[PDB]
RNA sequence: AGUCUUAAACACACCGCUCGUCACGUAACA
RNA sequence: UCUUUGCCUGGAGGUUCGUACAGUUGUAGGUAAAAGGUAUGUUAGAGACU
RNA sequence: GGUACGAAGUCGAAACAAGGUAGUUGAUGGUGAACCAGUGGCUGAACAAAAA
């Protein structure tokens, strides 16, 4: 779990182009949902370290705010009715973690299934 | 009165990682059941059973 | 908007209007002009009309 | 030393040195790269590499490829599809020869012939691909930057837009192997000018370099070094309209250069390669390798007709039969589907330009739909015979089956390589291959159909679900994305308001099944063990 | 002789690789093609006064010439969008403090050196222009224009 | 080096190191504060005046200048100079909606819309 | 004598600033 | 970006094994500015020169 | 004995800046009041300061 919180410094980079990254099998997975809403062009697993590509729009790149909820000391657990509440109004991404794997916050309402709320991308308030 | 819609195959040729592959095709057979299996009275079962159910299981579509 | 739909490649449309940014349609292959010294050739080429789904047409 | 010197090399080139292959180490999800087919996230555009062990594109990498095809040319961000490979010094081997043995032992063993299901739900999804690439409504630039080998090159020429460049060849060679051309590839080669194509298949002439531009296979000449500058302006794209997106593109197109090897040698194919029948045409070879060698112009065509005739001899007879019926069928209707309109020679040539230009004024404009009508008709004849006689050739050609063995043990290496005595040469109708078939239950007017022909092979009962009919037909592909809520499924074109959804559920139901690699592989395994069993 | 520090790392220049500089002249011949058609067009060629192989006039239009007292970053070349339409600057590095909110094109020549090391030119200037030999623009253009 | 300015009629500096481009006519100014400094000399004391204006657009623009002056009105002048020179673009909505709130730090401060 | 460099707890800026014992008065912990 | 230990809340103040062991910032008479610092000026029996 | 506040007189020139001949600190000695002598530590340290 702490190797998970250790990929936000890594990929909040402007002025680089690919980042390393310690491998994990938990950290392969949220790649994989971050790739289909276009925030990450690519990643390769390199043996001990994976190599994570960084994408950019105009200069500034496309993720430019990333919020830690769930911390190795604590756990966050947001039942199906509460969740709508804190996130109602915005674009933001959250991972929620769900028995059947690991899915989107919008995914999580649709099945009324009670998730756990890891991390948050271009997240404001 | 209800209206089941219905619910497209997994991708066999899906690009995910096999980890994130196996869950997903697991979930799209529970999603198919939960809104084809209406629930019983609340009183049925104890409190308990209840909490379980809920961080295990989807949510019904016919309480 | 019109930020995060470059980016994300996903519906980022809004609540009131429908599919203003994403939607183009072809303007440049179904209005294509015609000119009727050239559309003789293309009569007994094409398929034939035969199909019913306009009546405001 | 000086910097002026013939034989000067500057130390700081040699030290920027960087792997091709290795530019493509990101993909998409999946550390291990495995994938058939892969995808890059990009801004304005498609990215498609095929990579695979040894280039063979069996069934499970047809079902990916459709898949991110579709789904990328949905999308109107997406106004364009890129194509590339991965292989070194190998290209798309399109169905190779390994896939093709186990249909003729199963289809064989029993004694009548019935086709299995495995057997066709392969050969037809060639052609949906093959037809994909034609009719696609935005531009597909695609390089070969390895080597062709046998029928693989379906999904370069048959590209909107095709290129090449010196690191490229072309081989094809069916009648080594006594196989029909799949995926559509009688088209291309019944277009070339003149009789070129019937030479380049009979004795599979090699080709590579600028010959392939010239020849008319491909129509651009971008390098490599083209494909990933690309990816980094790509946000500029979107800003200017629909026609000046193409504008842009063409900055990358190079020149080509004056060389040629085949620039006198044309004539002589077409006067020679010109008979309706196989059998009339040896004459005519062998009448020439006899021929009085006198000056200097009868030196070369002396010797040329003496060397065709050796490979000729080293083939399959009843292969090249039906590969030179199909070509040529084909090519005559491109004489009467013009003619008749009533079209001049002068006309034709203005109207193939407008492929290589995108047209700006009006009159320029409408040749263009001339080209695209013939065009989409041509290849649907071509492919609809096609199939016809692949499935034929199978259940009654016995011979195939030690040509493909032959092949597939010697490219381990040579010294498995034997070669075999195929069959004596017979005369044939070269009609029956190329008779339509039909699976229809009525009857009553004394077996109208009765399955494929009066008494050919007829179809498993288990082939009546997914395809009706055994014909290659054409499917209704939408051309905008779908939508859940009742707010955007108003704006899908077709829409229809008697039920307010945008899609046939029973429809959709059927197409999912088909393009499924999972559900292919269990129907797979249950044949196997029956054909291994008893 | 040198007692200095010996470089390991050798960075690679890309903006200004062979194969780069086929579509940086392509898209650039467009854009003044299409200006030149338009009647009435005028041209700035913006220099330095070490460049003694280009000839220079007396005075300059749109000069503004200022004291020290309230000079915060002043902009010389502020109405210098109204009579010209199209800006040649040669020295990209000292001009950069006043056309970084400049309202005409930049047409830019720099050299790969300046680039790596000062890459904040790449925003003022919108054209990107090759420069073959990168030794001194004052010599570099004159041999382009003069070609057989 | 003048602009007509037809409803009042009356001669108005043109260039004055401004872009004559940009049309004066559709500008709006702010005052926020104007503070006082002071210096310190051999005989005595010397005060000067400042001030922070900002100017921009009200549909898509946006500037602060800040300058100083010896006295509050010429102050106010200055400063305003600064912020025209000094215009940025926003990326606003064409809908007039926001998609998530910003937040906003430099020292103590917080600003939250 | 006029400048330059450095230091400073002063800036009504060295007639600056500031501390301690003793003497008298008013009070809370006594 | 993440795990765990320790510590502080403006400045400021207290009676006039048994005399051993253990333990301590806090229940006031009073006050509204103590203080880090970029720059200027001034002073300097502190260094240098027209 | 010691401490707070108000007013304000006498006796001294400790801190500032190397003038008190550097000055705060741990533990002692001494002196009407600045506090002073010695050892340890620190800079919150001033002046001066290399070719064959």
């Amino acid at each position: 779990m702490q190797r998970a919180c250790e990929m936000v410094v890594s990929l909040l980079r402007v002025d680089a182009l690919s980042q390393r990254c310690p491998f994990h099998v938990l950290n392969v997975q949220i790649l994989d949902l971050l790739q289909r809403e276009g925030l990450i062009r690519g990643f390769k697993v390199d043996g001990t370290k994976i190599d994570i590509l960084l994408k950019h729009y105009k200069g500034a790149p496309v993720i430019r705010n990333i919020r830690v909820v769930s911390k190795p000391s604590r756990d966050i657990w947001l039942t199906p009715h509460e969740l709508k509440f804190r996130t109602r109004f915005n674009t933001g991404l959250w991972i929620m973690q769900t028995s059947c794997g690991v899915i989107s916050h919008r995914d999580c309402l649709r099945m009324g299934i009670g998730g756990k709320m890891l991390m948050a991308i271009n997240n404001g308030y | 009165p209800p209206t089941p819609s219905p619910f497209p195959l997994p991708p066999s040729p899906s690009p995910s990682s096999p980890a994130s592959a196996a869950a997903a095709k697991a979930a799209a057979f529970a999603e198919q059941a939960a809104a084809q299996t209406p629930e019983p009275s609340v009183l049925v079962r104890s409190a308990e059973e209840w909490i379980k159910r809920d961080f295990f299981f989807p949510l019904s579509h016919q309480p | 908007r019109t930020l995060a739909n470059a980016t994300g490649q996903k519906y980022d449309l809004l609540v009131a209007p429908g599919e203003h940014w994403m939607h183009w349609p072809d303007r440049w292959f179904r209005p294509i002009s015609t000119e009727y010294a050239r559309m003789l050739e293309r009569i007994k080429k094409k398929r034939p009309p035969s199909y019913r789904r306009g009546f405001r047409a | 030393f000086f910097r002026t010197d013939p034989g000067f090399i500057d130390p700081e080139d040699v030290l920027f040195a960087e792997d091709p292959v290795r530019t493509w180490s990101h993909a998409d999800g999946g550390g291990d790269l495995a994938e058939e087919v892969l995808e890059r996230s990009n801004v304005g555009m498609g990215t498609c590499i095929l990579n695979n062990a040894s280039g063979v594109l069996n069934m499970k990498g047809l079902c990916g490829l459709f898949r991110k095809l579709r789904d990328l040319e949905v999308n109107p961000l997406k106004r364009f599809v890129v194509l590339t490979s991965r292989h070194r010094h190998f290209f798309s081997t399109g169905f190779d020869l390994k896939e093709l043995l186990f249909l003729a032992e199963l289809t064989q063993k029993s004694t009548e012939k019935t086709i299995p299901l495995v057997a066709l739900w392969q050969l037809r999804n060639l052609c949906d691909v093959a037809y994909l690439v034609h009719n696609y409504t935005k531009p597909l630039i695609v390089l070969m930057n390895g080597a062709t080998a046998g029928s693989g090159a379906s999904l370069c020429c048959l590209a909107n837009r095709s290129a090449a460049y010196h690191s490229s060849s072309f081989t094809c060679d069916p009648t080594a192997y006594g196989w029909i051309p799949d995926s559509g590839m009688s088209f291309v080669l019944a277009n070339l000018r003149g009789s070129l194509g019937v030479f380049l298949a009979l004795t599979g002439h090699t080709l590579s370099g600028p010959d392939l531009i010239w020849s008319g296979l491909c129509k651009h000449w971008i390098s490599p070094e083209a494909l990933p500058f690309l990816e980094l302006t790509a946000e500029k794209q979107l800003e200017v309209s629909e026609r000046e997106a193409a504008v842009l593109l063409e900055e990358h197109f190079l020149d080509a250069p004056d060389a040629y090897s085949l620039d006198d040698w044309e004539e002589v194919i077409h006067e020679h390669f010109d008979a309706p029948t196989v059998a009339e045409v040896r004459a005519r070879l062998k009448a020439t390798a006899s021929r009085q060698s006198t000056s200097v112009e009868g030196q070369l065509h002396a010797a040329w007709a003496r060397a065709v005739l050796d490979r000729l001899a080293r083939r399959s007879p009843l292969a090249a039969d039906v590969t030179f019926a199909l070509i040529r069928t084909v090519q005559q209707l491109k004489k009467q589907i013009i003619q008749d309109a009533g079209i001049f020679r002068s006309e034709w040539h203005k109207i193939r330009r407008t492929g290589l230009s995108v047209p700006f004024t009006l009159q320029g404009d409408c040749r263009k739909q001339i080209l695209e009508a013939v065009e989409d008709r041509l290849v649907q004849e071509a492919l609809q015979l096609e199939l016809r006689a692949a499935l034929r050739l199978l259940a009654w050609s016995t011979d195939t089956i030690d040509g493909l063995r032959s092949e597939c043990a010697g490219r381990l290496n040579p010294e498995y390589a034997y070669r075999p005595q195929w069959k004596q040469s017979q005369r044939f109708h070269k009609e029956s291959y190329l008779t339509p078939l039909q699976d229809f239950f009525p009857t009553i007017s004394s077996s109208r159909d009765a399955a494929s022909h009066r008494a050919g092979p007829h179809i498993s009962p288990s082939c009546a679900y997914f395809f009706p009919t055994p014909e290659f037909t054409v499917t209704p592909r939408t051309f905008f994305p779908l939508s859940a809520h009742p707010l955007i499924r108003r704006i899908h074109p077709d829409f229809d308001e008697e039920t307010g959804n945008d899609h046939n559920p029973y429809a959709m139901h059927k197409l999912q099944m088909q393009w499924n690699h999972s559900l292919f592989i269990q129907e797979r395994m249950q044949a196997l063990r029956h054909f291994r069993n008893v | 002789m040198n007692f200095n520090r010996i470089p390991t790392r050798l960075s690679t220049h890309y903006v200004c690789d062979p194969y780069t500089t086929l579509m940086h002249y392509r898209r650039t011949f467009k854009f003044l093609q299409a200006l030149k058609a338009k009647p009435n067009c005028r041209a700035l060629c913006l220099g330095n006064k070490n460049q003694v192989n280009i000839s220079w006039p007396k005075h300059f239009d749109g000069l503004t010439v200022v004291t020290s007292a309230v000079a915060a970053q002043s902009s010389i070349l502020s109405s210098a969008s109204v009579y010209y339409s199209l800006i040649i600057c040669l020295d990209p590095v000292l001009f950069a403090k006043h056309l970084y909110r400049i309202n005409v094109p930049v047409l830019g020549v720099c050299t790969p050196r300046e680039i790596h090391e000062h890459p904040e030119i790449l925003k003022v200037i919108d054209y990107l222009l090759p420069a073959p030999c990168s030794r001194t623009d004052a010599a570099l253009r004159q041999l382009l224009q003069r070609e057989f | 080096q003048t602009v007509y300015d037809a409803e009042k009629g009356m001669f108005v500096r043109e260039r004055e190191g401004v872009d004559p481009l940009i049309k004066l006519h559709e500008l709006r100014q702010t005052l926020l504060s104007v503070s006082r400094m002071m210096s310190m000399n051999k005989q005595g004391r010397v005060y000067y005046f400042r001030a922070i204006v900002a100017v921009g657009n009200g549909r898509g623009l946006f500037g602060i200048g800040i300058a100083f002056g010896p006295s509050p009105k010429e102050a106010r002048s200055n400063a305003a100079l600064a912020a025209i020179q000094n215009l940025d673009h926003i990326d606003f909505d064409v809908g007039r909606t926001l998609t998530t709130p910003v937040h906003g730090s430099e020292y103590s401060a917080h600003v939250k819309i």
